[PDB]
């Protein structure tokens, strides 16, 4: 589908332009709040040792990527489900309609959702998401991993999100908008167009985060 | 492992 290849290309162009080594960095000029994401990962729990990775999207929907490479998504209505098999095949169900084969997986998903509500902060709680574009589809988590510095989450709409552990800063990259939103140590959020970062530059801190994102994106590519 | 707590 080309999303990751496109993202790698956008990050290579911006990083090749050396955005922190300019006479006058004017990061604020690259700002475009029109490109705020529809979706990002708000919370997560890694129980990969035997259940899977659970997460919450900013619209209060929840999902799990189970150890058997399957996924299950609960919409924010609390009932509408989407199940996705190993090879991408998608079924649409309800928790009311009770296919016995998924009751254990649904039980687990509900435990994850309860766990996240009771114990975990909502990243980007102070962000109004962009309105989705017409028959707007809920994404699921394609791939994820974590290093020592960060967790890297690749959603099915092409966006990748990198949450750094040390300082709690967060990047969300969208290859469709060709944008990056940066969430600061103080939870301050800005969305930037990658083409304008090329033109105007950005501080060292974001420059390093974007260099790290390219290598993370190459890694995501190498799994393929 | 966990995301940031309340």
């Amino acid at each position: 589908d080309c999303h990751l290849s496109d993202m790698l290309q956008q990050l290579h162009s911006v990083n090749a332009s050396k955005p922190s080594e300019r006479g006058l960095v004017r990061q604020e000029e690259a700002e475009d709040p029109a490109c705020i994401p529809i979706f990002w990962v708000s919370k997560w729990v890694d129980y990969s040792d035997k259940y899977g990775l659970g997460y919450q999207l900013c619209d209060n929907s929840v999902g799990v990527l189970f150890n058997d490479s399957t996924r299950l998504i609960l919409y924010n209505d609390g009932d509408s489900l989407q199940y996705i098999e190993r090879d991408g095949t998608e079924s649409y169900l309800t928790v009311s309609s009770h296919p016995n084969s998924l009751m254990k997986k649904i039980t687990l998903l509900k435990y994850f959702r309860n766990y996240m509500s009771e114990h975990l902060l909502k990243a980007g709680a102070n962000i109004t998401p962009r309105e989705g574009d017409e028959l707007a589809r809920l994404p699921y988590l394609r791939t994820w991993f974590r290093t020592r510095s960060a967790i890297i989450l690749h959603l099915s709409n092409g966006s990748v999100q990198i949450n750094f552990f040390q300082d709690h800063t967060k990047l969300i990259l969208c290859p469709l908008m060709a944008a990056v939103t940066y969430i600061d140590e103080k939870r301050d959020f800005r969305t930037y167009r990658l083409s304008l970062l090329e033109e105007y530059g950005c501080c060292k801190e974001l420059a390093s985060r974007l260099r790290y994102a390219r290598t993370m994106v190459d890694k995501l590519l190498s799994s393929r | 492992m966990q995301s940031t707590p309340l």
